[PDB]
């Protein structure tokens, strides 16, 4: 097989200097994940209902899209009613 | 949605008096229900005999009427036919039989009150689900 | 030249090999392995389909899903500057603008990949019967993914992205389509079943051939790439299989070409079927059956039973399943057996 | 019926009887080494 | 301990201890302190989680029932009176790990790797026909007196509890057992389908006993016999002689076990009462069609002269030989037998006059509570059929019992043509390949 | 040294099919369950397998074609009761209630036992490895979980897979109405053993056949590349290593021939293991998961998920899997 | 040797988001109806 070039990932996760950047950046990637929910900045970006967020207080009716080009207006309608 | 006081907000004898559960005494009743109720009362139906639910409605016509937080916990101490021609306790969970019955001996007074309204307040909150059977599901 | 230099760059040897091929493969690819991964992970299907779909609203890995667009949008390219989405990437997640984008960025993914294959094979010196094999799960893909809800009403009657919604797919297929009593996804399994068999009956049988060359009982050791001797016994494989099943190979090249043919014919087949179901051209019933059964009503076989079955998971289903079709049922005309 | 299971019967333990005196007769011996 | 001196990698570690006596006793005393280890460890673990007042078969328990069947810690009906004796059962075998363990790793890493040139006596080679059968015979006789402390337990310290004790279950004194072989070795010779199920038909405690006596006396009988002796001619040419051999032949033993252990933790509802280990399948199902019968009888139906849509009986019907039977899917399960539906049974079975008139309250409770406690859930504990909903958190000890040990046993099956094949193999010299230089097939004559 | 001579022809390696001492109980068996099953798939009258005396039309004289055709399971009234011909008032009764059925299975789960003794046998008179019948394990497992094991456990063979295509079909919908076979990890092994072994098929297939050697011009077939028996590998490993070390990366490759062909035995076989234990624990009824109204909002409505559609499918099936059979709410046999 | 590469860009494209994706539905885990 030969080796291609590249530094073999077997010392370098067993270096040093490796795990000295990497002891701060994979938790702060963690912690930025966690802080993407946690703050509920997810609910917001991505529109996901949030547990009382799927209907109102007196309803069951789906707020299904019957319609293609108003659409979005259909679903901008739908989270006024809330 | 959420689980507003309104809701529950349940009947609490049969001349009109209310009361209005906690959102942890909810969470009770459906804990202890699932505890010694769940085995023959799943979804609000009975397994041992699906022509009685425990629905509002039903609940309401029988008698005496266990609509209300008061004719549950009775029926709880001294369970009755549908009509209350005839006592069933020696062949139904409770109070008065608890020595054939071991899940109700550790269920007090308080118990008995969450258990009850979590009855109520199910059909609030599911609608005709529950007591509804596996058409609803 | 500037193409000749960029040419040299593409095909360097790496770790990860790149290629012309890599600038259409990569980042399609990313983007379907990362729109899924964004999608079963945040985005909902509250307002296509009225279901949760993702961790974040409380479901496990089996019930995750990236789901089809809604039933209104038709075979809608729902792209994100599209007329429907308008730019807003929010509105664009609750249309169900992330099927398309995984469907179609996965498609040129796949061409991508398949590309790779060529590109690969023909700078080492190889014969591209890979790529050709791989054609088979595009065939699938395309047929199911593409041609089949553009045969049907909309994108919404395609697989959704996800473990369970992929077997509400086959549940589906069944009580709509009896999928099983089509002859074209009968080749299908039986391709694939007897690509497991020749995969486990292939391996099997090399590895209690096997030569003696080493003195360790672990006889892993005892083989090097570069030697120009068989590792097994062909003589004696061939006489053993003969014995006990009456028939053997004699020609290995014979041998793992057909383990090629049978998996990517199987898959081919059954891929020529979806094509057909996407016309609601179905193998549900025979005709002579359903005459006689119709007379006499004593007549029973299996195929009426499944049938019964079938009716028995359209209206239960449908409800929910399709809810864009307002389907009320009264208990009462629900198809049920005695007691249950 | 009784005739058939009596044959049967007779069947069966006939093999059986070939299977168990067969490997009983030195059956690791049998191999080429 | 390597590759390059041993011939096996390191997936294959184990089996460089083969030919290490000392290695391979701390091994197989190591695991087995982890096997009494589990046994205390789970114990404990069960007595902190259990609730008197609940059913054993709804708090997910295993070991407890096992203690229980024993009559320790239950009175009448199987109700719970004291949780010491879990705890001492617990305590005690968690206790005696730490000494196997110890034992296991000193001869491990510390003991002699051979004990051939320590002690003769402990000392042993697999070749040694003489040597085996003399360990067996050790063993045997082991297994000959555990047996027998099943039969002491019953007849002179404390008894067993009987699911079939007069006026209800409860813990009785088996003073009478069956020492009869033609009842003994009759369920040996049983069939092993509907209506016999051979060994797993034991329904009285009588057997159970006097069957663990004979078992006890052959052990011994047979312990001693491999101890005197040496292996016949015909033997010695019939078997492999090797320690995977050996390996082989056993696990080819505990698979068989394995899947007997499994019918009869899912028929058996003697050894394995319900009261403890929830209903059987059979029962369940015969339970339903009972609640039924006494709810619509109530109602003023005649259980009799009723008729199913099909035109057999809705509640009751006739078995094949004519036996009056529950209707339903459960005619199927009309060979059940359980201490809740004997009583309304005729010497033409179930009695109609029974029916109408001698059903007890107790029966009906049995009924539902064993109706709605069948053997059916998810695999996250899920009670009920696969459509039911989230509400019942419920998967019986049979069904865990029953399908663990069916794939342990299966699996072992695997283990026992594995390390069979190849002890027949190694043994005639071809386990590592075939010889280049003298391939029997080229040696030999073409097919056609 | 009379016996001897039998003895010897029986494990004799000179035989074009070879007997040994598991093909003495193996021949017997298969010819019998093959007989019977080419006989019952033609002309046997119906069989009410549900023991409702409703019988089920299953040979082609009574109205099946090939894929409606089927040898149906005993009834339902027989159960796990043993039902050979003699214990039959007449051959009539016999039919009627799917004699056959047991008939067949038995000898025939018998002679497929006897079958992977007999691959070892041969291994050992041939002086191979025999570790091929441990391969066969996976699926003779798989046909003793849906012939013997789940009758075992539902207590009825009415409840084993019929002998028929159709048949077959309508073992696997009933089956994922009561134990969710889909939502169950040992089936999706069993699913991830077919497709897998499918997939290392087609892609060891493809792999030998692209790095064949040119031995053949291309007039000719390149199968005439390789003749029976040579002592030379007819393709290049080296080659073939050095394409699919590129697919991907190299060490998601195999150099070592019989590392690679180890895999490609170990996947299917492993994967069909699972997915037979599958029914066999499915047939102890510990079903496949159940999240069923698992995710609930604030107020207290159910979120469906794609989990509650299955389960409206499930329903589908159940109430109306064998309509007349069920007389109670609860489906337990 | 080098230490940013191609594959050091294919490592971290999946390497990146898939931490900070686990520790999103780390925190979801907590999350009450
Ligand atoms: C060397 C071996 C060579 C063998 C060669 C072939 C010889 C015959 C093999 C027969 C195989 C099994 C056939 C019967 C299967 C079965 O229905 O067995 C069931 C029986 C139990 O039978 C039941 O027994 C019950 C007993 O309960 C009764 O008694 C109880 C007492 O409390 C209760 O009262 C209860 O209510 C009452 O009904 C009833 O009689 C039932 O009607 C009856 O069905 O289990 C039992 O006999 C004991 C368990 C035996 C093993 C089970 C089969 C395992 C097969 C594994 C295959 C793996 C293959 C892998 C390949 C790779
Ligand atoms: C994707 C992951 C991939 C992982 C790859 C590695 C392979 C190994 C995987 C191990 C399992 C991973 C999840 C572990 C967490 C877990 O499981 O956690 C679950 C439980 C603990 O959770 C508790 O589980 C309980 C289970 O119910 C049990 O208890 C209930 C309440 O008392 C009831 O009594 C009920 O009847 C009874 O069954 C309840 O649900 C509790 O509410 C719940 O808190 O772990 C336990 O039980 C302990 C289980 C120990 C082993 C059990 C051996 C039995 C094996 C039987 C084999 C049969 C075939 C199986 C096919 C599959
Ligand atoms: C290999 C790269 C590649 C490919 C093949 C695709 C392919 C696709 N993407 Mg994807 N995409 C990619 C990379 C790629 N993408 C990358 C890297 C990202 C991250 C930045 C995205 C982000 C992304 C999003 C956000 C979306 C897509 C979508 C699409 C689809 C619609 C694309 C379209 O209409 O283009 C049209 C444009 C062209 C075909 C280019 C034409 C170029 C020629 C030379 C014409 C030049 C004209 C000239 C300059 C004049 C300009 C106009 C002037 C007169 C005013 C299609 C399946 C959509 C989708 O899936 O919706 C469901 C969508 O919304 N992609
Ligand atoms: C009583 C039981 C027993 C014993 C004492 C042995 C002993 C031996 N076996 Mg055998 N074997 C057994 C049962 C047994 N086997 C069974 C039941 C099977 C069928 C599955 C096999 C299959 C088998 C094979 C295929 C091979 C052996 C071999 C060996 C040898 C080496 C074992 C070794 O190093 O394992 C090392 C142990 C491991 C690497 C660990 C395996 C862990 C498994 C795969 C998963 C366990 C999962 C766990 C239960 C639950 C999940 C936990 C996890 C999530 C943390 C040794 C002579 C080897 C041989 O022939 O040597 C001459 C060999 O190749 N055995
Ligand atoms: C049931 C499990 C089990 C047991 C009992 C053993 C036992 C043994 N193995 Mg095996 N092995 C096992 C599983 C097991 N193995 C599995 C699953 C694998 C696959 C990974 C292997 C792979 C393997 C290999 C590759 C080798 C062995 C070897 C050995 C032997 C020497 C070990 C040694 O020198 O360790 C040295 C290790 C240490 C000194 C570290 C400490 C070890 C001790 C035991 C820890 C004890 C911890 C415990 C909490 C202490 C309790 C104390 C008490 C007072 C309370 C030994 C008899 C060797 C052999 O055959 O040699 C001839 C060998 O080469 N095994
Ligand atoms: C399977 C069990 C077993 C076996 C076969 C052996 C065998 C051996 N051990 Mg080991 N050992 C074991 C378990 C075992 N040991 C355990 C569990 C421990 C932990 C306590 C030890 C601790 C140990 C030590 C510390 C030493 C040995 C040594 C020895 C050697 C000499 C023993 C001797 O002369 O005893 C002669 C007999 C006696 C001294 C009297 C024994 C009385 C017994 C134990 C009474 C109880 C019997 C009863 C039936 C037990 C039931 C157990 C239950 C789990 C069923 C020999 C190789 C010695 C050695 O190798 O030195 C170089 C040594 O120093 N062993
Ligand atoms: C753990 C138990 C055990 C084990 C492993 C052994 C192992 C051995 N014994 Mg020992 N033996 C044991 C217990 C055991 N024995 C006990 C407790 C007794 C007292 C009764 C004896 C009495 C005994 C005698 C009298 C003899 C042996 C002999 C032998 C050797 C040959 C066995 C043989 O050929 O079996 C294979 C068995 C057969 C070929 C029998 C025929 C096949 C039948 C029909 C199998 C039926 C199986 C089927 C599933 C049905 C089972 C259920 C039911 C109907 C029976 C071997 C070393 C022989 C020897 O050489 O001793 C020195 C010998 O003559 N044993
Ligand atoms: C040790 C664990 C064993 C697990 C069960 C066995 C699985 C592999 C064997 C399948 C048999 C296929 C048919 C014969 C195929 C055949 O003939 O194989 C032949 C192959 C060649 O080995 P050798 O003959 O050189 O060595 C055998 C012995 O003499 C030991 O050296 O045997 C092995 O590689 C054994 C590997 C053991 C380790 C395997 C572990 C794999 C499972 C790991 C856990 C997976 C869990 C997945 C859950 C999703
Ligand atoms: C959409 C879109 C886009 C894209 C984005 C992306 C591409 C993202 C990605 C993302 C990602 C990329 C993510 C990832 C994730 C990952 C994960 C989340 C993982 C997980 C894992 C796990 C969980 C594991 C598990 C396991 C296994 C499998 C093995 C065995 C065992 C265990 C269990 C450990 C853009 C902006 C361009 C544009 C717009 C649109
Ligand atoms: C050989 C070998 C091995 C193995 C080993 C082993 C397996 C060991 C074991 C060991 C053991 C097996 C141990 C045991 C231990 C135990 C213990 C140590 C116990 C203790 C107990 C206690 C401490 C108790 C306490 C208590 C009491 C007293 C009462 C109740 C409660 C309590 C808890 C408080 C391995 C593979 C690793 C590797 C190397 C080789
Ligand atoms: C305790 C008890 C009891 C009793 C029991 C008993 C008494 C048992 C016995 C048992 C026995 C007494 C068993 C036996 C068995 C036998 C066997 C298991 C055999 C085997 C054999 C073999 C395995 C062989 C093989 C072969 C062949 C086939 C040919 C040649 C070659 C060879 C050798 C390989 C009862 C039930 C009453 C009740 C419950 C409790
Ligand atoms: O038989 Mn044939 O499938 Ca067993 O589950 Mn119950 O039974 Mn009837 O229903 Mn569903
Ligand atoms: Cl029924
Ligand atoms: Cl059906
Ligand atoms: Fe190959």
């Amino acid at each position: 097989a030969g080796t291609t070039g590249e530094r073999p990932f077997s010392d370098i996760i067993t270096s040093v200097r490796y795990w000295v950047i990497h002891s701060i950046t994979i938790p702060a990637l963690f912690i930025a994940g966690w802080l993407f929910v946690s703050t509920g900045l997810a609910y917001d970006v991505f529109g996901t209902p949030r547990p009382d967020s799927y209907y109102a207080q007196e309803q069951r009716s789906i707020p299904l899209v019957t319609d293609r080009f108003e659409a979005k207006q259909q679903v901008e309608t739908f989270l006024e009613q809330l | 949605a959420e689980l507003t006081p309104e809701v529950l907000t349940v009947p609490l004898n049969s001349e009109g008096k209310t009361i209005t559960l906690t959102e942890k005494q909810y969470l009770e009743g459906k804990r202890l229900f699932q505890y010694a109720c769940a085995s023959c009362h799943v979804g609000g139906i009975t397994k041992t005999n699906p022509s009685l639910d425990l629905r509002t409605e039903t609940l309401a016509l029988a008698t005496p009427p266990r609509d209300n937080i008061e004719g549950l916990v009775d029926y709880m101490k001294n369970p009755t036919t549908y009509d209350g021609e005839q006592e069933i306790a020696e062949v139904h969970p409770s109070l008065r039989s608890a020595d054939i019955f071991p899940k109700m001996r550790n269920l007090t007074e308080k118990d008995l009150v969450a258990i009850a309204g979590h009855i109520l307040v199910e059909p609030k909150i599911l609608g005709d689900k529950w007591g509804g059977g596996k058409v609803y599901y | 030249g500037w193409f000749d230099i960029l040419d040299d760059w593409l095909k360097r040897d790496r770790f990860v090999f790149v290629g012309w091929s890599g600038i259409l493969l990569f980042p399609c690819a990313y983007l379907a392995l990362g729109g899924w991964l964004t999608g079963t992970t945040f985005v909902t299907s509250w307002y296509t389909h009225g279901l949760a779909s993702s961790y974040l609203e409380g479901c496990n890995f089996l019930t995750v899903a990236v789901s089809t667009p809604a039933n209104s949008m038709g075979h809608s390219l729902l792209l994100l500057w599209g007329p429907e989405a308008q730019g807003d990437f929010t509105r664009w997640c609750q249309l169900g603008g992330l099927w398309t984008f995984i469907a179609l960025h996965g498609a040129f993914g796949l061409i991508g990949f398949m590309l790779r294959q060529f590109e690969i094979a023909r700078l080492v010196g190889v014969r591209p019967y890979n790529a050709i094999a791989f054609s088979a799960p595009i065939a699938v893909f395309v047929s199911v993914f593409l041609i089949y809800p553009l045969g049907q009403s909309s994108w919404f009657f395609a697989p959704s992205f996800g473990v369970a919604a992929i077997f509400r797919f086959l549940l589906f297929f069944q009580g709509f389509h009896n999928w099983t009593l089509n002859p074209f996804h009968m080749m299908g399994v039986a391709g694939v079943l007897g690509g497991a068999l020749l995969c486990a009956i292939h391996g099997a049988t090399v590895e209690n051939t096997l030569f003696q060359d080493g003195e360790g009982a672990s006889t892993f050791r005892a083989f090097n790439p570069t030697q120009a001797e068989e590792t097994y016994s062909m003589v004696t494989a061939n006489r053993f299989w003969s014995q006990i099943f009456g028939i053997a190979f004699s020609n290995k090249r014979w041998l793992h070409f057909f383990m090629l043919f049978v998996p990517v014919t199987g898959l081919w087949m059954s891929a020529i079927g979806v094509v057909g179901l996407a016309l609601n051209l179905r193998s549900y019933d025979f005709i002579s059956q359903e005459i006689r059964a119709a007379e006499d009503p004593e007549f029973e076989t299996f195929y009426t039973k499944n049938l019964l079955l079938n009716e028995g998971i359209r209206a239960w289903m449908a409800p929910q399943d399709q809810p864009h079709e307002n389907f009320v049922f009264p208990e009462e005309v629900l198809p049920r057996g005695n007691a249950l | 019926m009784e005739t058939l299971k009596i044959t049967v019967y007779i069947v069966v333990t006939f093999f059986v009887l070939l299977f168990v005196f067969g490997f009983l007769s030195g059956d690791p011996a049998r191999n080429p080494k | 301990r390597d590759q390059e001196s041993s011939g096996f990698a390191w997936w294959a570690g184990n089996a460089r201890l083969i030919n290490l006596s000392g290695k391979l006793l701390g091994a197989h005393v190591a695991h087995a302190g982890l096997i009494v280890f589990w046994a205390g460890a789970m114990t404990l673990f069960e007595l902190a989680h259990f609730i008197p007042e609940k059913p054993m078969y709804e708090q997910g328990l295993i070991l407890i029932p096992h203690i229980a069947t024993l009559g320790w810690g239950v009175g009448p009906g199987g109700e719970v009176v004291d949780t010491f004796p879990f705890f001492v059962v617990g305590v005690v075998h968690l206790i005696s790990s730490a000494v196997l363990g110890f034992g296991g790793v000193y001869h491990a890493i510390r003991g002699p790797e051979t004990l051939e040139e320590y002690s003769s006596f402990f000392g042993y080679d697999w070749k040694d026909k003489n040597k085996m059968t003399t360990i067996l015979g050790f063993h045997l006789i082991v297994l000959g007196i555990g047996a027998l402390l099943l039969v002491a337990k019953a007849m002179f310290f404390g008894g067993l509890y009987d699911t079939w004790a007069p006026g209800g279950g409860d813990v009785r004194v088996i003073t009478n057992p069956t020492l009869d072989p033609r009842v003994i070795f009759g369920y040996l010779l049983k069939s092993p389908f509907g209506g016999e199920g051979w060994i797993v038909s034991v329904n009285n405690l009588e057997d159970v006993v006097g069957g663990h006596i004979w078992i006890g006396l052959i052990c011994i009988a047979g312990g001693i016999w491999h101890i005197l002796t040496t292996p016949f001619g015909w033997a010695r040419r019939a078997f492999i002689w090797s320690g995977e051999a050996y390996l082989s032949y056993s696990l080819g033993a505990l698979s068989m076990m394995g899947f007997i252990a499994t019918c009869f933790v899912w028929f058996n509802n003697t050894v394995y009462p319900s009261e403890f280990y929830g209903p059987t399948g059979p029962e369940a199902s015969q339970a339903q069609a009972m609640t039924f019968l006494i709810r619509d009888q109530k109602l003023g139906a005649n259980v009799g002269s009723a008729q199913g849509p099909t035109g057999l009986g809705k509640y009751l019907m006739r078995s094949p030989t004519g036996e009056i039977i529950f209707g339903g899917e459960t005619m199927r399960f009309w060979d059940f037998r359980g201490p809740w539906l004997e009583p309304l049974r005729g010497p033409n079975g179930l009695d109609l006059n029974k029916i109408k008139n001698d059903i007890q309250p107790w029966q009906e409770r049995r009924a539902a509570e064993y109706m709605t406690h069948a053997p059916l859930g998810s695999l996250n504990s899920v009670g009920g059929v696969a459509t039911e909903i989230n509400s019942v958190n419920f998967v019986s000890p049979r069904s865990w019992l029953a399908t663990s040990h069916f794939v342990l046993a299966f699996f072992f099956l695997v283990g026992h043509l594995w390390h069979a094949g190849r002890a027949r193999a190694a043994a005639a010299g071809f386990e590592k390949g075939i010889d280049r230089e003298s391939e029997p097939v080229l040696s030999m004559p073409s097919l056609d | 040294n009379l016996w001897e001579r039998f003895c010897n022809w029986v494990t004799s390696t000179d035989n074009r099919l070879y007997v040994g001492w598991f093909g003495v109980i193996m021949i017997p068996t298969l010819l019998a369950a093959t007989i019977c099953f080419v006989i019952a798939f033609i002309a046997a009258p119906p069989v009410d397998i549900d023991g409702i005396r409703e019988p089920v039309s299953g040979s082609l004289l009574y109205g099946n074609n090939i894929i409606t055709g089927a040898v149906v399971p005993s009834s339902n009234a027989i159960g796990l009761h043993f039902y050979p011909i003699w214990e039959a008032a007449s051959l009539d009764e016999w039919l009627y209630n799917g004699g056959p059925y047991q008939l067949i299975i038995f000898h025939f789960l018998l002679g497929a036992s006897c079958y992977m003794g007999r691959q070892w046998e041969l291994s050992y008179r041939l002086g191979m490895r025999p570790w091929i019948c441990v391969a066969y394990s996976a699926p003779l497992a798989s046909a003793f979980a849906v012939f013997l094991i789940y009758p075992i456990g539902q207590g009825s063979f009415s409840d084993g897979m019929p002998l028929g295509i159709s048949g077959t079909f309508n073992f696997m919908i009933v089956f994922q109405a009561e134990h969710n076979i889909l939502m169950h990890p040992f089936h999706q092994l069993g699913v991830a053993g077919v497709f897998g072994g499918a997939l290392f098929c087609a892609m060891h297939g493809s792999l030998v056949t692209s790095s064949l050697i040119r031995e053949t011009t291309e007039t000719e077939s390149a199968n005439y590349g390789y003749k029976f028996g040579q002592e030379e590998e007819t393709y290049n490993i080296v080659a073939a290593h050095g394409y699919f070390g590129r697919l991907i990366f190299q060490y998601a490759s195999f150099n070592n021939s019989r590392s690679l062909h180890f895999f490609l035995a170990a996947w299917p076989v492993v994967g069909v293991w699972f997915t037979a234990l599958g029914i066999s624990t499915m047939a102890f009824n510990l079903n496949g998961f159940n999240f069923n109204h698992s995710v609930i909002d604030a107020k207290g409505n159910v979120i469906n998920t794609w989990a509650d559609i299955i389960n409206r499918a499930n329903l589908g099936m159940e109430v109306m899997h064998e309509r007349n059979a069920h007389n109670f709410p609860l489906d337990l046999a | 040797y080098p230490i940013f590469t191609v594959r050091w860009v294919a490592v971290h494209t999946l390497a990146v988001p898939t931490i900070f994706f686990l520790g999103a539905i780390a925190a979801m885990q907590f999350i009450q109806r």
